[PDB]
Protein backbone atom coordinates (compact mmCIF):
# COMPACT_ATOMS: atom_id res chain seq x y z
CA UNK A 1 0.00 0.00 0.00
CA UNK A 2 2.77 2.41 0.96
CA UNK A 3 4.81 1.33 -2.07
CA UNK A 4 1.81 1.65 -4.38
CA UNK A 5 1.23 5.24 -3.26
CA UNK A 6 4.93 6.08 -3.85
CA UNK A 7 4.79 4.67 -7.39
CA UNK A 8 1.80 6.96 -7.95
CA UNK B 1 11.30 6.91 5.11
CA UNK B 2 11.10 3.46 3.50
CA UNK B 3 14.00 4.40 1.21
CA UNK B 4 16.12 5.54 4.16
CA UNK B 5 15.30 2.30 5.99
CA UNK B 6 16.34 0.26 2.98
CA UNK B 7 19.57 2.30 2.84
CA UNK B 8 20.29 1.59 6.49
CA UNK B 9 19.67 -2.13 5.92
CA UNK B 10 23.00 -4.33 -3.11
CA UNK B 11 19.62 -5.05 -4.71
CA UNK B 12 17.87 -3.25 -1.88
CA UNK B 13 20.10 -0.23 -2.47
CA UNK B 14 19.24 -0.30 -6.17
CA UNK B 15 15.52 -0.49 -5.40
CA UNK B 16 15.89 2.51 -3.08
CA UNK B 17 17.78 4.49 -5.72
CA UNK B 18 15.05 3.66 -8.25
CA UNK B 19 12.38 4.84 -5.81
CA UNK B 20 14.33 8.08 -5.33
CA UNK B 21 14.60 8.67 -9.09
CA UNK B 22 10.85 8.05 -9.42
CA UNK B 23 10.13 10.56 -6.67
CA UNK B 24 12.40 13.16 -8.38
CA UNK B 25 10.52 12.64 -11.65
CA UNK B 26 7.18 13.18 -9.87
CA UNK B 27 8.41 16.48 -8.30
CA UNK B 28 15.68 21.31 -7.58
CA UNK B 29 16.97 20.63 -4.09
CA UNK B 30 15.56 17.12 -4.21
CA UNK B 31 17.36 16.48 -7.51
CA UNK B 32 20.64 17.71 -6.01
CA UNK B 33 20.24 15.44 -2.97
CA UNK B 34 19.61 12.53 -5.33
CA UNK B 35 22.73 13.33 -7.36
CA UNK B 36 24.74 13.48 -4.12
CA UNK B 37 23.41 10.08 -3.10
CA UNK B 38 24.33 8.62 -6.51
CA UNK B 39 27.85 9.99 -6.32
CA UNK B 40 28.24 8.41 -2.83
CA UNK B 41 27.10 5.05 -4.17
CA UNK B 42 29.61 5.26 -7.03
CA UNK B 43 21.39 -1.99 -14.99
CA UNK B 44 19.48 -0.84 -18.07
CA UNK B 45 16.67 0.56 -15.93
CA UNK B 46 19.24 2.42 -13.84
CA UNK B 47 20.79 3.92 -16.96
CA UNK B 48 17.34 4.99 -18.20
CA UNK B 49 16.66 6.69 -14.88
CA UNK B 50 20.04 8.50 -14.93
CA UNK B 51 19.23 9.68 -18.42
CA UNK B 52 15.79 10.99 -17.46
CA UNK B 53 17.44 12.86 -14.60
CA UNK B 54 19.99 14.41 -16.95
CA UNK B 55 17.13 15.49 -19.20
CA UNK B 56 15.29 17.07 -16.27
CA UNK B 57 18.43 18.94 -15.21
CA UNK B 58 18.47 28.30 -7.19
CA UNK B 59 20.48 29.95 -4.41
CA UNK B 60 19.17 27.50 -1.81
CA UNK B 61 20.14 24.62 -4.11
CA UNK B 62 23.66 26.01 -4.49
CA UNK B 63 23.93 26.38 -0.71
CA UNK B 64 22.81 22.79 -0.21
CA UNK B 65 25.39 21.68 -2.78
CA UNK B 66 28.09 23.63 -0.92
CA UNK B 67 27.06 22.04 2.38
CA UNK B 68 27.24 18.59 0.78
CA UNK B 69 30.72 19.24 -0.64
CA UNK B 70 31.87 20.36 2.82
CA UNK B 71 30.54 22.95 -10.60
CA UNK B 72 27.64 20.84 -9.34
CA UNK B 73 26.30 20.27 -12.85
CA UNK B 74 29.78 19.23 -13.99
CA UNK B 75 30.13 16.75 -11.13
CA UNK B 76 26.72 15.36 -12.08
CA UNK B 77 27.76 14.93 -15.72
CA UNK B 78 30.96 13.18 -14.58
CA UNK B 79 28.97 10.79 -12.40
CA UNK B 80 26.62 10.05 -15.33
CA UNK B 81 29.59 9.30 -17.57
CA UNK B 82 31.02 6.95 -14.91
CA UNK B 83 27.67 5.13 -14.66
CA UNK B 84 27.51 4.74 -18.44
CA UNK B 85 31.04 3.31 -18.46
CA UNK B 86 30.05 0.85 -15.72
CA UNK B 87 26.99 -0.25 -17.72
CA UNK B 88 29.16 -0.74 -20.80
CA UNK B 89 31.62 -2.89 -18.82
CA UNK B 90 28.78 -5.04 -17.49
CA UNK C 1 66.54 -30.94 -18.48
CA UNK C 2 66.62 -27.24 -17.53
CA UNK C 3 69.57 -27.73 -15.16
CA UNK C 4 71.65 -29.50 -17.83
CA UNK C 5 71.02 -27.22 -20.83
CA UNK C 6 58.50 -39.84 -30.65
CA UNK C 7 61.92 -40.98 -31.84
CA UNK C 8 61.73 -38.78 -34.95
CA UNK C 9 60.81 -35.73 -32.86
CA UNK C 10 63.74 -36.43 -30.53
CA UNK C 11 66.06 -36.66 -33.54
CA UNK C 12 64.73 -33.34 -34.85
CA UNK C 13 65.31 -31.72 -31.44
CA UNK C 14 68.87 -33.08 -31.33
CA UNK C 15 69.48 -31.68 -34.81
CA UNK C 16 68.18 -28.26 -33.70
CA UNK C 17 70.52 -28.20 -30.67
CA UNK C 18 65.57 -24.96 -25.47
CA UNK C 19 62.57 -23.76 -27.52
CA UNK C 20 62.50 -26.88 -29.70
CA UNK C 21 62.57 -29.19 -26.66
CA UNK C 22 59.66 -27.45 -24.94
CA UNK C 23 57.62 -27.36 -28.16
CA UNK C 24 58.17 -31.08 -28.63
CA UNK C 25 57.26 -31.88 -25.00
CA UNK C 26 54.09 -29.79 -25.26
CA UNK C 27 53.11 -31.52 -28.49
CA UNK C 28 53.75 -34.97 -26.97
CA UNK C 29 51.63 -34.34 -23.88
CA UNK C 30 48.91 -32.74 -26.02
CA UNK C 31 49.09 -31.89 -19.97
CA UNK C 32 50.24 -29.79 -17.00
CA UNK C 33 53.91 -30.55 -17.72
CA UNK C 34 53.45 -29.60 -21.36
CA UNK C 35 51.75 -26.30 -20.64
CA UNK C 36 54.32 -25.37 -17.99
CA UNK C 37 57.33 -26.15 -20.21
CA UNK C 38 55.81 -24.30 -23.16
CA UNK C 39 55.05 -21.21 -21.06
CA UNK C 40 58.55 -21.21 -19.55
CA UNK C 41 60.25 -21.47 -22.94
CA UNK C 42 58.03 -18.78 -24.44
CA UNK C 43 58.90 -16.49 -21.53
CA UNK C 44 62.64 -17.19 -21.85
CA UNK C 45 62.49 -16.43 -25.59
CA UNK C 46 60.56 -13.16 -25.29
CA UNK C 47 57.54 -14.66 -37.30
CA UNK C 48 56.32 -18.26 -37.40
CA UNK C 49 57.78 -19.32 -34.04
CA UNK C 50 56.55 -16.18 -32.29
CA UNK C 51 53.00 -16.54 -33.64
CA UNK C 52 52.83 -20.25 -32.72
CA UNK C 53 54.09 -19.68 -29.18
CA UNK C 54 51.66 -16.80 -28.63
CA UNK C 55 48.65 -18.78 -29.89
CA UNK C 56 49.57 -21.76 -27.70
CA UNK C 57 49.96 -19.61 -24.57
CA UNK C 58 46.68 -17.77 -25.14
CA UNK C 59 44.76 -21.01 -25.72
CA UNK C 60 46.24 -22.60 -22.61
CA UNK C 61 45.36 -19.56 -20.47
CA UNK C 62 41.81 -19.32 -21.80
CA UNK C 63 41.51 -23.05 -21.06
CA UNK C 64 42.86 -22.72 -17.50
CA UNK C 65 45.16 -11.12 -18.73
CA UNK C 66 46.94 -13.34 -21.25
CA UNK C 67 45.02 -11.73 -24.11
CA UNK C 68 46.01 -8.13 -23.33
CA UNK C 69 49.62 -9.18 -22.71
CA UNK C 70 50.02 -11.01 -26.02
CA UNK C 71 48.27 -8.17 -27.86
CA UNK C 72 50.44 -5.37 -26.47
CA UNK C 73 53.47 -7.58 -27.07
CA UNK C 74 52.83 -8.28 -30.76
CA UNK C 75 51.78 -4.67 -31.34
CA UNK C 76 55.05 -3.30 -29.93
CA UNK C 77 50.89 -10.71 -38.68
CA UNK C 78 47.70 -8.66 -38.37
CA UNK C 79 45.19 -11.08 -39.90
CA UNK C 80 46.46 -13.71 -37.48
CA UNK C 81 45.50 -11.41 -34.62
CA UNK C 82 42.15 -10.84 -36.32
CA UNK C 83 41.54 -14.60 -36.21
CA UNK C 84 42.72 -14.88 -32.60
CA UNK C 85 40.30 -12.13 -31.55
CA UNK C 86 37.68 -13.88 -33.65
CA UNK C 87 38.13 -16.93 -31.40
CA UNK C 88 38.12 -14.67 -28.35
CA UNK C 89 34.69 -13.29 -29.20
CA UNK C 90 32.38 -12.76 -22.88
CA UNK C 91 35.79 -13.38 -21.31
CA UNK C 92 37.37 -11.47 -24.17
CA UNK C 93 34.99 -8.54 -23.63
CA UNK C 94 35.80 -8.50 -19.91
CA UNK C 95 39.53 -8.47 -20.68
CA UNK C 96 39.04 -5.57 -23.12
CA UNK C 97 37.08 -3.62 -20.53
CA UNK C 98 39.92 -4.22 -18.08
CA UNK C 99 42.50 -2.95 -20.60
CA UNK C 100 40.45 0.18 -21.28
CA UNK C 101 40.14 0.83 -17.54
CA UNK C 102 43.91 0.45 -17.20
CA UNK C 103 44.48 2.92 -20.03
CA UNK C 104 42.22 5.47 -18.32
CA UNK C 105 46.55 2.60 -33.44
CA UNK C 106 46.58 -0.77 -35.24
CA UNK C 107 45.14 -2.46 -32.18
CA UNK C 108 42.36 0.14 -31.95
CA UNK C 109 41.42 -0.13 -35.64
CA UNK C 110 41.41 -3.95 -35.56
CA UNK C 111 39.21 -3.91 -32.46
CA UNK C 112 36.76 -1.40 -33.98
CA UNK C 113 36.50 -3.49 -37.15
CA UNK C 114 35.92 -6.72 -35.21
CA UNK C 115 33.21 -5.08 -33.08
CA UNK C 116 31.51 -3.63 -36.14
CA UNK C 117 31.52 -7.11 -37.70
CA UNK C 118 22.21 -3.58 -27.72
CA UNK C 119 25.28 -5.83 -27.50
CA UNK C 120 27.03 -4.47 -30.60
CA UNK C 121 26.36 -0.81 -29.89
CA UNK C 122 27.44 -1.25 -26.25
CA UNK C 123 30.71 -2.95 -27.09
CA UNK C 124 31.44 -0.32 -29.77
CA UNK C 125 30.76 2.53 -27.33
CA UNK C 126 32.87 0.98 -24.57
CA UNK C 127 35.80 0.53 -26.94
CA UNK C 128 35.68 4.03 -28.49
CA UNK C 129 35.82 5.38 -24.95
CA UNK C 130 32.30 9.58 -31.72
CA UNK C 131 32.11 6.01 -33.02
CA UNK C 132 29.56 5.23 -30.31
CA UNK C 133 27.28 8.08 -31.34
CA UNK C 134 27.51 7.19 -35.03
CA UNK C 135 26.68 3.52 -34.40
CA UNK C 136 23.72 4.41 -32.15
CA UNK C 137 22.33 6.89 -34.69
CA UNK C 138 22.68 4.29 -37.46
CA UNK C 139 20.86 1.63 -35.42
CA UNK C 140 18.10 4.09 -34.59
CA UNK C 141 17.77 4.94 -38.28
CA UNK C 142 11.58 2.39 -25.47
CA UNK C 143 14.59 1.77 -27.69
CA UNK C 144 14.31 5.26 -29.21
CA UNK C 145 14.08 6.99 -25.85
CA UNK C 146 17.06 5.03 -24.45
CA UNK C 147 19.22 5.81 -27.48
CA UNK C 148 18.38 9.55 -27.57
CA UNK C 149 19.06 9.71 -23.86
CA UNK C 150 22.43 7.92 -24.07
CA UNK C 151 23.44 10.24 -26.92
CA UNK C 152 22.49 13.38 -24.97
CA UNK C 153 24.44 12.24 -21.89
CA UNK C 154 27.53 11.41 -23.95
CA UNK C 155 27.43 14.80 -25.68
CA UNK C 156 27.14 16.50 -22.29
CA UNK C 157 22.83 21.13 -32.03
CA UNK C 158 22.69 17.36 -31.58
CA UNK C 159 20.93 17.63 -28.21
CA UNK C 160 18.28 20.00 -29.60
CA UNK C 161 17.58 17.73 -32.54
CA UNK C 162 17.30 14.67 -30.26
CA UNK C 163 14.94 16.48 -27.90
CA UNK C 164 12.77 17.69 -30.76
CA UNK C 165 12.61 14.16 -32.19
CA UNK C 166 11.66 12.66 -28.84
CA UNK C 167 8.96 15.33 -28.47
CA UNK C 168 7.66 14.60 -31.97
CA UNK D 1 54.17 22.93 -42.23
CA UNK D 2 53.90 24.68 -38.86
CA UNK D 3 52.75 27.92 -40.50
CA UNK D 4 50.08 26.02 -42.41
CA UNK D 5 49.01 24.42 -39.12
CA UNK D 6 48.70 27.78 -37.36
CA UNK D 7 46.73 29.12 -40.33
CA UNK D 8 44.32 26.18 -40.16
CA UNK D 9 43.88 26.60 -36.40
CA UNK D 10 43.06 30.27 -36.93
CA UNK D 11 40.54 29.32 -39.61
CA UNK D 12 38.95 26.84 -37.22
CA UNK D 13 38.69 29.54 -34.58
CA UNK D 14 36.94 31.79 -37.11
CA UNK D 15 31.76 25.60 -36.57
CA UNK D 16 31.11 22.02 -37.73
CA UNK D 17 33.12 22.39 -40.93
CA UNK D 18 36.07 23.83 -39.01
CA UNK D 19 36.02 20.84 -36.65
CA UNK D 20 35.90 18.50 -39.64
CA UNK D 21 38.90 20.26 -41.17
CA UNK D 22 40.77 20.00 -37.86
CA UNK D 23 40.02 16.27 -37.70
CA UNK D 24 41.25 15.85 -41.28
CA UNK D 25 44.49 17.66 -40.46
CA UNK D 26 44.92 15.41 -37.42
CA UNK D 27 44.40 12.31 -39.57
CA UNK D 28 46.92 13.59 -42.12
CA UNK D 29 49.51 14.26 -39.39
CA UNK D 30 48.93 10.76 -38.01
CA UNK D 31 49.50 9.34 -41.51
CA UNK D 32 52.74 11.33 -41.86
CA UNK D 33 54.03 10.07 -38.51
CA UNK D 34 53.46 6.47 -39.61
CA UNK D 35 60.87 13.42 -32.09
CA UNK D 36 61.00 17.03 -30.90
CA UNK D 37 59.65 18.28 -34.23
CA UNK D 38 56.80 15.77 -33.98
CA UNK D 39 56.01 16.97 -30.45
CA UNK D 40 56.02 20.57 -31.70
CA UNK D 41 53.60 19.71 -34.51
CA UNK D 42 51.20 18.03 -32.03
CA UNK D 43 51.15 21.08 -29.74
CA UNK D 44 36.10 12.39 -29.40
CA UNK D 45 38.97 14.66 -30.44
CA UNK D 46 40.06 14.83 -26.82
CA UNK D 47 39.85 11.04 -26.52
CA UNK D 48 42.00 10.71 -29.62
CA UNK D 49 44.55 13.16 -28.25
CA UNK D 50 44.64 11.21 -24.99
CA UNK D 51 45.18 7.93 -26.80
CA UNK D 52 48.00 9.61 -28.72
CA UNK D 53 49.72 10.82 -25.56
Amino acid sequence: DWVEQLIL
Amino acid sequence: PYAVLSQFYDREDWGQALRLLLLLIEFHYLVLLVAKFLYPIFEDSVATVIEVIETKWSNLYETIIEADKSATLLKNLRKKLNFKLCQAFM
Amino acid sequence: FQLHDIWKDLLCTFTVPHSAFYYQLSLLFDQEFALKCISKSAEYSLQDFKEKQHIHYLNLLIHFEVLDVLRLGHECRTNFLQLLLQEDIDFFSTLLRLCNAHSDKIVDSILSQNLRSCFKKLYCFRMLNAAAEVLYQYILMIRKRKCYLMVINVLSVTLTDLRDELRG
Amino acid sequence: ETIDSLISGMKIFYVAACCNVMSQEIVSKILEKNKAKLLELPLQDLMKCTYKI
